[PDB]
DNA sequence: GCATGTGTTCTAATTAGAACGCATG
DNA sequence: GCATGTGTTCTAATTAGAACGCATG
């Protein structure tokens, strides 16, 4: 029986490395993780937090098929798309068909380049994130592109914050129930720093909008500390999102810069639930 | 000698170009694209010309659709990777396409457009795997004029038709 | 004389309790570690760090006879008063006698006053630091007021950076040569993320102004990252510092905010050299 | 702290700083006709080993210019409390230890605070003597002047003295009053 | 000599907060 | 059901940058 091999992984709309973040957690031996990201924020977290293991390609929009095929062959294939005109959070949202919802299709084209032809039956795994707050039939149009229908993951169940998220892809066990784990702070008392009381046992989704990270339309404080009343800090975000303590602290980035890479990056437990079954499949630390 | 062609037409009708052309039902049409899975095209039996184009300048909806919803539909008419026969696919643009959706549509077809001009007055671009739509050396038309044509015609089909011509060596018959 | 006894301090002009900080590294068992101190920034991170195990008593002005005693009696009293007010640096400096220069007698008082009684052989020691490019006419009424001459010890020669300080007191072994020890980083090098290039071996004395991270008169960058020119990250000054990685990241703190505290506290090596004699006088645990 | 019988008494060791007070002890008769008091102006350099040198003392005046001062207003008080710390006596020390520092309203509210905050106690404020004339606050550790009924004065009406003084006696002599019943008269 | 400096105060550029918005599950 | 939102924009407070500053080892 021949071993199991290192993954081969192309990461689309990379961010802050989630997807490297996850599979070095479950010690899953990576080859190559090709990465393809514009913002120079994020770029910067991915090299200094993974030591420059991430080779950066750069616009999704300049990877041809051949280098695909030349990359190649991927055995994973990871991406999610701007949904800052997708959501229904932004009254000027342009659709999918417009604005930056047409990087979409990007992942949607790479996609269908990193599968393997006729007469290869080799593993071949893939998985795309997005809102369930956007419009219906961009939701339709996703799935259509995509032929699959996404499955619903609220972070909510696994972290200490709300986040509804719809993840299309072929993931051994998409649909499973979401198990707790004994390193998994479900309430925000445990990640707060200390002499800091949480108010609330969850929060609301957060965004790249500051005030985001206060609870209700009434805007509430979420913790309370020494006589007055504090929102989060990055360091908590941070444990919220599920992400390593000070992960985003690089490059004299300030709050509203680390929130944007939070903001927009994904719940690193929800992750781990659907990359784990993949320790099956290849080599392991 | 050689056997006649299914065709399958996306959203402009080309049931007169390709019947006064003389390319009884062997073409498929559909007009609204938008809930055509896999099974649908499949069960439309095989396919030797897939053809889609934008609408005429100053029909409704955004061009960019037309050219994803062509490029999905164009990679489940495909046939298997060891070729049974010759198999053709053309997409259509009418200047409705801006700088950035004629770069979306030559990456997502993966080669340049060549441009179709008529004396200057009607211009038509075009994406197409036909080793004879690029061969004949197309006469050249500077893209400013092209917008200007544009421009002139917001106040208000031959040769490309004879770009079906070359594929009458592939099919049959009339 | 049964044993060692845990120490008890007092902090004037605490800032971000690198005192307690070399205390706990130097295993030494603190029974108390009063602080003075009134920022907010400041006491927000002495609070995190060291898990509100500071007694914060507000400002040292506020500091009567009657508390020193009630809160003694002190094994250790130091001390760092503003020097925003004595360095040359500051072109409208209003000397040891007005604005906060004042605060340095504030620290003699309370020195005074917890001082153990004649005929008392019980152990007593004292830390005073302040900057050396002070005019020579307050380093005069320093040693004057406090009965003793000062000793120069620079970071440079213990760290990655210039910092020339004068450092009254009677601690044991104040005067002996400073000696590099194995987990002293003594270049820029060593305290750069992965992926970054030092161009100098030193930085020169970071203080509270933006471009004090900059070098020379033709104020260059100190480090290169991907062939393009870049200051020094926060977490980087506090590996120069001599600090824990991240150990301002509280808050949600800007760069400003962080180097602010930074560039006014001590070099943590030259505070573990100081301390280090003391681990003999009190109970390690 | 208590009063001792007259054949006991010694003749006062007075270290009178910035201010000369020998016109003023003698008149009240502290220090004989013949010359005890040590007078100094210039203690910048004056160290710990000076004072002792300088014989033990009974009385350490302290007091601000009226004029004006070649030194912060601050800078007399901070001297001052220095080398009072350097004249006191060990603690089973026998004849009266008395201290005194006097302002003639040239310390502004913050130098104020920061005097009664170093000298552990708030100042006297001693009018001589109809309208008000002149008036000076004092620290002491002399029992009969933090006790003694003085005439309440005004501090909006302090201010105002300090303005026409700036604009440019036998009762404001009287601190050194209480101190007859300690040391040695002279008459 | 002559660079250096536990700072302060100018800008133009961001940060942090709040308002706005309405379709979707 | 209705209230929740991987957002954008605008406003005052802060930031990051740079000029200014001259006595001192
Ligand atoms: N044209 C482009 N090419 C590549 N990446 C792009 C892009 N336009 C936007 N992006 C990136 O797509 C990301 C979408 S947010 C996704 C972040 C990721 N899920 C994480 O875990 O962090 C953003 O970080 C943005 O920088
Ligand atoms: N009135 C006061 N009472 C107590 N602390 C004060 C004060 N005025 C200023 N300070 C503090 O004195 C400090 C001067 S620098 C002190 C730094 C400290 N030795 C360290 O290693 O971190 C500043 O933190 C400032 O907040």
């Amino acid at each position: 029986a021949e071993k199991r091999k290192p993954i081969r992984v192309l990461s689309l709309f990379d961010g802050i490395a989630t997807g490297l973040l996850v599979l070095k957690d479950l010690g899953i031996q990576v080859d190559r993780y090709i990465a393809s990201e514009v913002c120079e924020d994020s770029i910067t977290v991915g090299m200094v937090r993974h030591q420059g293991k991430i080779m950066y390609v750069g616009d999704v929009r300049s990877v041809t098929q051949k280098h695909i095929q030349e990359w190649g062959p991927f055995d994973l294939v990871i991406g999610g798309s701007p949904c800052n005109d997708l959501s229904i959070v932004n009254p000027a949202r342009k659709g999918l068909y417009e604005g930056t919802g047409r990087l979409f299709f990007e992942f949607y084209r790479l996609l269908h380049d990193a599968r393997p032809k006729e007469g290869d039956d080799r593993p071949f795994f893939w998985l795309f994130e997005n809102v369930v707050a956007m419009g219906v039939s961009d939701k339709r149009d996703i799935s259509r592109f995509l032929e699959s229908n996404p499955v619903m993951i609220d972070a909510k169940e696994v972290s200490a914050a709300h986040r509804a998220r719809y993840f299309w892809g072929n993931l051994p066990g998409m649909n499973r129930p979401l198990a707790s784990t004994v390193n998994d702070k479900l309430e925000l008392q445990e990640c707060l720093e200390h002499g800091r009381i949480a108010k609330f046992s969850k929060v609301r989704t957060i965004t790249t909008a500051s005030n985001s990270i206060k609870q209700g339309k009434d805007q509430h404080f979420p913790v309370f500390m020494n006589e007055k009343e504090d929102i989060l800090w990055c360091t908590e975000m941070e444990r919220v999102f599920g992400f390593p303590v000070h992960y985003t602290d690089v490059s004299n980035m300030s709050r509203l810069a680390r929130q944007r890479l939070l903001g927009r990056s994904w719940s690193v437990p929800v992750i781990r639930h659907l990359f784990a079954p993949l320790k099956e499949y290849f080599a392991c630390v | 000698r050689r056997q006649p062609v299914r065709v399958l037409s996306l959203f402009e009708d080309i049931k007169k170009e390709l019947t006064s052309l003389g390319f009884p039902g062997q073409l498929k049409h559909v007009v609204d694209v938008t809930d055509t899975v896999r099974k649908d095209v499949e069960e439309w039996g095989p396919f030797d010309l897939v053809y889609g184009a934008t609408p005429p300048l100053g029909h409704d909806r955004p061009p960019s659709w037309y050219l994803f919803q062509f490029h999905r539909l164009l990679q489940y008419a495909r046939p298997k990777p060891g070729s049974p026969r010759p198999f053709f696919w053309m997409f259509v643009d009418n200047l409705v396409l801006n700088k950035e959706d004629l770069d979306v549509a030559s990456r997502f077809l993966e080669m340049e457009p060549v441009t179709i001009p008529d004396v200057l007055q009607n211009a038509v671009r075009v994406w197409s795997n036909i080793p004879a739509i690029r061969s004949r050396h197309w006469a050249l038309v500077s893209e400013e004029e092209l917008s200007l044509l544009a421009q002139n015609k917001q106040s208000s089909t031959k040769l490309v038709k004879n770009c079906f011509l070359p594929l009458r060596e592939y099919f049959k018959y009339f």
